[PDB]
RNA sequence: CCCGGAUAGCUCAGUCGGUAGAGCAGGGGAUUGAAAAUCCCCGUGUCCUUGGUUCGAUUCCGAGUCCGGGCACCA
RNA sequence: CGAAGGCGACUCUCUGGUCUGUAACUGACGCUGAGGAGCGAAAGCGUGGGGAGCGAACAGGAUUAGAUACCCUGGUAGUCCACGCCGUAAACGAUGAGUGCUAAGUGUUAGGGGGUUUCCGCCCCUUAGUGCUGCAGCUAACGCAUUAAGCACUCCGCCUGGGGAGUACGGUCGCAAGACUGAAACUCAAAGGAAUUGACGGGGGCCCGCACAAGCGGUGGAGCAUGUGGUUUAAUUCGAAG
RNA sequence: UGAUAUUGAAUGUUGGUACAGCUUGUACAGGAUAGGUAGGAGCCUUGGAAACCGGAGCGCCAGCUUCGGUGGAGGCAUCGG
């Protein structure tokens, strides 16, 4: 194939990266536990460095070149996929910070020390 | 505080180097230069003989299979036991190679260290050797703990 | 009557003819003002036995134990 | 903005007070207010509705000497609505309501008046809450200072050492949970208020020593010397004890 | 609860065969990528070879495989190792 977009979710634990179609259909995906970062090493920028490259190898298997990266969530891997996937020979076109922003939503859980 | 360096003596009678005299300062048990020098110059005569080469080119090429690339420092957060990748200075490549030479040399076990040190260098020149994996396992400690910087 | 489990100390995988693979454990390593839990390293295995095809073949047929799921004979 | 609790998507219907502008009107009609009345977050209660997140009780996995806790994934009541009740809180400005008076400076929300100007604007005067730094004075000190804790006055509540105690008893009220009024025998010579020097902090900032890290060499195993222990004896002289 | 189908009318669909097409075949040594049996020193090109490029795919990732487009008369086999 030729074109697709790239979803990245970089939470406090995981850096989950999927390469999907432009109209939302998956091709390849990986994360830190997919490579073998077993513990709480999953949030490191080295983990998103390794995880984005392995998913991009499945894109070369399907030959798509153009990307469209949507960053979702607070973490550390939002810079690493820019460092990885641009160096992966793939065309990074647009970068969004689409965190799903609630207006008020539902009430969050308690603070961790109450 | 601040950085404080120390001094060192230049020459060598045979194998006219600088780093060889640093190895003479190694294996100095209890303040014996010449007793270690008696071990040293008898060894390199075999090293020149048992492998028909100049012992200098045998020596540092064996060191290049010992001289590491990355140290590991640490970090205690609770009980997590974090590690830090550390770039090895060109100071420390000279120093830590000598430790991994001489400690494993005297620990192998043969007749004299004239024979222990000589076959150890060939185990690092031809890098199949016990002390060479000490370099290699640190890279295995570095490859796992690479993720932190 | 058929179908399920025979390897490393153990739990388990696994090739269409050329070989030893994970996890836990053992042994040590560093780590850490100590401690597990993690992080590496080698470890140790006739892949159940016997014959055959074949160049030898866990590999793969010729020959059989013992544990589980059932159809169903039982005077 | 409301008197307080409180109320933040939007629009409509219905409705309360607020502030300015004067002057048209009333001619003191006002202030406060024991009991009485009504309101009053969250929890809880009774009947049904609705229950996506969240979440006491409980359960599980860890943590730990113990974890009936903090963490962890779930998780019932609840929260949510209409209607009825409980009527309590750090229901806080820890400041009862009103009237006047007493240097300023300063923003900021709503006006109004003017000064050149249609302006925008700047400047000045002026009512109303709204904050900060400030004089006199008040304060035990911190602080408070035209939004008083200044100086005066009218009215209402409350306190008379701390514990015993907001307990018991008696009564009202409530569907109950418990609220309100509210003791005493006893017992200590003190419990608290701000402030100061200190010492400490698993509080912060700077900074130091072989303290730690980076190394070397030993002690703890082995015999033996030696020193105190204990024990042992006629006595094992007495002292020193992180 | 399933078969029968009172009970056909189509559409796809995945298995099975009746058919056929058509890929795969190194342990190293090795020129390499060597299943075995029989025939066997030959075949093949202007009815297009050597070489270049593209595609599908395989690979014990080396390389093999087939097709297409160029090209220009050349390849390959026994033998030998």
């Amino acid at each position: 194939i030729e074109s697709g977009i790239a979803h990245i979710r970089s939470t406090f634990n995981n850096t989950i990266v999927t390469i999907t179609d432009t109209h939302g259909n998956a091709i390849s995906w990986s994360s830190a536990g997919a490579l073998g970062f077993r513990g709480s090493r999953k949030s490191t920028p080295f983990a998103a460095q390794m995880a984005a490259e392995t998913a991009a190898k499945g894109s070369i298997e399907h030959g798509l070149k153009t990307l469209e990266v949507t960053v979702k969530g607070p973490g550390s891997g939002r810079e690493a996929a820019i460092r990885a996937l641009q160096a992966a020979g793939l065309e990074v076109t647009a970068i969004r910070d689409v965190t799903p922003v609630p207006h008020n939503g539902c009430r969050p859980p308690k603070r961790r020390r109450v | 505080k601040g950085p404080v360096a120390k001094r060192d003596v230049l020459p060598d009678p045979i194998y006219n180097s600088k780093l060889v005299s640093r190895l003479i300062n190694k294996m100095m048990i209890d303040g014996k230069k010449g007793k270690s020098q008696t071990i040293l110059y008898k060894s390199f005569d075999i090293i020149k003989e048992r492998t028909g080469n100049d012992a200098m080119e045998v020596f540092e090429q064996a060191l290049k299979n010992i001289m590491p690339v990355l140290e590991v420092k640490a970090r205690r957060v609770g009980g997590a036991n974090y590690q830090v990748p550390v770039e090895v200075r060109p100071e420390r490549r000279t120093t830590l190679g000598l430790r991994w030479l001489v400690n494993y040399a005297r620990l192998r076990g043969e007749k004299t260290m004239e024979e222990r040190l000589a076959n150890e260098i060939l185990d690092a020149a031809n890098n199949t050797g016990a002390a060479v994996k000490k370099r290699e396992d640190t890279h295995k400690m570095a490859e796992a703990n690479k993720a932190f910087a």
